[PDB]
């Protein structure tokens, strides 16, 4: 895979959504540099933010890979609202083994943010014959595709749900399903479960929906 | 009448490579004088050889020289680049027939495989192992922007270079006053239209079928005392450079003789 | 990881058949051996098609296509027997060319692992959605393996023109699940139209199943 003789490559990563989403969190952009030789380990960072060089970048320690390249990381702390307003962030990489500097730009997908509509759906009747049942949370009408979904019960998170990747809807929007799986026994005594969602376009960036079924 | 020549023939070079420029006139014991002009500006150097120990961005530009002669040398444009790959050329502007050397030069002479050469956007040659490309004889069809791509860790690209191929004379035309088939016994004069001199002497040749009409020390024509039915066929003449460097064979012109 | 590394030569990619090709007997599944980096100088390509080691012939060849970059591209299609593929018969492509020091033995075969029959459950719209002009119809597909699959939605003997299906997703049990979402006008539903989710997979009886949906008091 390490081909004939070229050099290190650059990847520029967005923050984790929850960091963008939770104030008890710190969202980060990550400029990652790989394929560093032991011979030429000097890395220069420039950080034009919207064109504005910053210095408040945080450079992480080099870590040796088996192939003797080092993953070099630069972490720029971001103010939550800066990203959401769609400011452009530029990472520039300078190195003696590089004829020319490397430029990467990223920013939120463009287009009008749209609130997902959320409907919670109980297990199919047909599954009720089985030892396990499937719980579904549908999220649609949302934009951009960046999002976080969790399942909780009686004030506690469930330990067993899965969520699909974003899918392009026909209207240009995305939808997904998240599947939480729980034992039948737990289901029929009528405990209440909630699917919790955090998004730019939600009040408080948040909504959750509950689901309960039992002889009314 | 000076002229600039480059040790590394290459007109485009990377930073830190060595390139020496020589202004040379074919006199055995020629004085050691030289007048170098840059961007219309004389440099203080008088030695006939311009050695660059370590080139620079500022080393870039058009180079001209004057040594011990009336008039001044032709302007040569030199470009120093940065990047990974470089398509190297022996010349930027030339007339067809002059040979053209191309080189896809990699940084620090690094090894590159699956090398591609482009002409006017179309890839015409692939090389598994890096190799020089020499066109023994050039034409106006070789004109255009060249690029090169090759596989190292990833498909890298070279910068494009404009190459200018000047045509001397377009292909001549042999014209006959009459249409084929023709009658037996006629004396025919065939004229090979050119009517234009590039700004010397011409050797012409006449042929018949897969065989050949006499080749000895030919001039431009022949007279057919008696055009015969066996003479029906395609007639042609030949234009070539003094050197033989540039030569054009001609297209078949049919003449049918009925008799 | 059929990636035995060597040096700089023409490259081969060997592609499996389309699932629907694998699924409908009224269709023709193909294995595809793809060859790139053929020179004009050495455009001659030899195909050997060892099946489990038994050299076969009757491989065909679509016409070579000159690429923009001036290499040639050559495709070889080996027609495959339905039952041959699902049993995991091995298809081996051998490529010969004078410019290659040694022959190429790209290998393929059906994905390995316990085939698992999907459970299919159909789910009506949430009541909360019943307020909208359009409603969502959900087909849940889970428990299947391999992830190779084809899914369709139908109505009145016709495919619906507006459903979406997710890519396979890896479940926690090593199996995959997915969802297909069909969207329909509220009127049609409340008018009690019948909608069908169609699924095609190796591990279903007849490689096919469907589930229906209409009100059911009890
Ligand atoms: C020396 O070894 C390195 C390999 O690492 C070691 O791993 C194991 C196997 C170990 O045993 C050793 O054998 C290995 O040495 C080699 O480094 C690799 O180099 C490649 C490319 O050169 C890198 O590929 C990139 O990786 C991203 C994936 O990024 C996420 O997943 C990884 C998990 O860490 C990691 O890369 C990132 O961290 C990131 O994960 C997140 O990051 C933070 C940081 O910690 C984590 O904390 C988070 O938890 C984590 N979250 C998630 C989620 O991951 C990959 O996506 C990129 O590939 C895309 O870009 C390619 C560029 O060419 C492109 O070819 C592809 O198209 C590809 O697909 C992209 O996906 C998006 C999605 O839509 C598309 O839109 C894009 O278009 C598309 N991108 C492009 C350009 O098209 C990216 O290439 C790889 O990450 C790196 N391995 C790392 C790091 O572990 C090293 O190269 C090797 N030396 C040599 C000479 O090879
Ligand atoms: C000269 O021109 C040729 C045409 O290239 C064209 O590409 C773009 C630029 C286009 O705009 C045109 O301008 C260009 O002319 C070049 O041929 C291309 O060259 C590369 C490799 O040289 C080929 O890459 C391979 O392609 C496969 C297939 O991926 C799909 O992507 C496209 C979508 O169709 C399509 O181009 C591909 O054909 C292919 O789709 C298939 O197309 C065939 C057509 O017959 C259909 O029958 C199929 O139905 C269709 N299938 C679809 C769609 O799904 C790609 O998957 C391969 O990826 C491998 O190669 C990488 C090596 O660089 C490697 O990093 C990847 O990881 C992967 O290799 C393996 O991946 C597995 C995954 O885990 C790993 O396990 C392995 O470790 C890893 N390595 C291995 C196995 O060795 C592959 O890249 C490209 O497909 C081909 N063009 C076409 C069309 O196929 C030519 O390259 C160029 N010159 C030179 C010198 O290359």
């Amino acid at each position: 895979a390490p081909e004939l003789l070229g050099g290190p490559s650059v990847f520029l990563f967005p923050p984790k959504p929850k960091d963008t989403l939770m104030i008890s969190r710190t969202p980060e952009v990550t400029c990652v540099v790989v394929d560093v030789s032991h011979e030429d380990p000097e890395v220069k960072f420039n950080w034009y933010v919207d064109g504005v060089e910053v210095h408040n970048a945080k450079t992480k320690p080099r870590e040796e890979q088996y192939n003797s390249t080092y993953r070099v990381v630069s972490v720029l702390t971001v103010l939550h609202q800066d990203w959401l307003n769609g400011k452009e962030y530029k990472c520039k990489v300078s190195n003696k083994a590089l004829p020319a500097p490397i430029e990467k730009t990223i920013s939120k997908a463009k287009g009008q943010p749209r609130e997902p509509q959320v409907y919670t759906l109980p297990p199919s009747r047909d599954e009720l014959t089985k030892n396990q049942v499937s719980l579904t949370c549908l999220v649609k009408g949302f934009y951009p595709s960046d999002i976080a979904v969790e399942w909780e019960s009686n004030g506690q998170p469930e330990n067993n749900y899965k969520t699909t990747p974003p899918v392009l809807d026909s209207d240009g929007s995305f939808f997904l399903y998240s599947k939480l799986t729980v034992d039948k026994s737990r289901w029929q005594q009528g405990n209440v479960f909630s699917c919790s969602v955090m998004h730019e376009a939600l009040h408080n960036h948040y909504t959750q929906k509950s689901l309960s079924l039992s002889p009314g | 009448k000076a002229v600039i020549k480059l040790q590394p023939p290459w007109v485009s070079v990377f930073q830190e490579e060595s390139v020496t420029l020589h202004c040379e006139v074919p006199h055995l014991p020629g004085s050691s004088s030289t007048q170098w002009f840059l961007n219309g500006t004389a440099i203080q150097t008088s030695t006939p050889t311009y050695h660059i120990t370590s080139a620079s961005e500022d080393d870039s530009g058009e180079y001209r020289c004057q040594r011990g002669l009336s008039g001044r040398s032709d302007p040569i444009q030199l470009e120093v680049h940065r990047g990974w790959l470089l398509l190297q050329v022996s010349s930027r502007v030339l007339t067809e027939g002059e040979p053209l050397a191309l080189r896809c030069h990699a940084w620090k002479d690094k090894l590159v495989y699956n090398v591609l050469y482009y002409r006017n956007g179309k890839a015409f040659k692939f090389f598994h192992w890096n190799s020089n490309l020499t066109i023994l004889k050039t034409n106006m069809s070789h004109s255009g922007t060249y690029h090169c791509s090759g596989m190292g860790k990833h498909r890298y690209t070279s910068a494009g270079i404009s190459v200018t191929v000047k045509e001397l004379f377009p292909a001549p035309v042999l014209t006959a006053s009459v249409t084929s088939p023709l009658l037996e016994g006629t004396p025919v004069t065939l004229s090979c239209e050119t009517k234009l001199l590039l700004q010397l002497q011409l050797y012409f040749s006449f042929y018949m079928g897969s065989k050949t009409l006499r080749g000895r020390d030919t001039s431009s024509e022949y007279q057919i005392l008696t055009a015969r039915r066996e003479d029906s066929g395609l007639y042609w003449c030949e234009a070539a450079t003094e050197d033989g460097n540039v030569l054009k064979r001609s297209p078949e012109l049919e003449l049918q003789v009925l008799g």
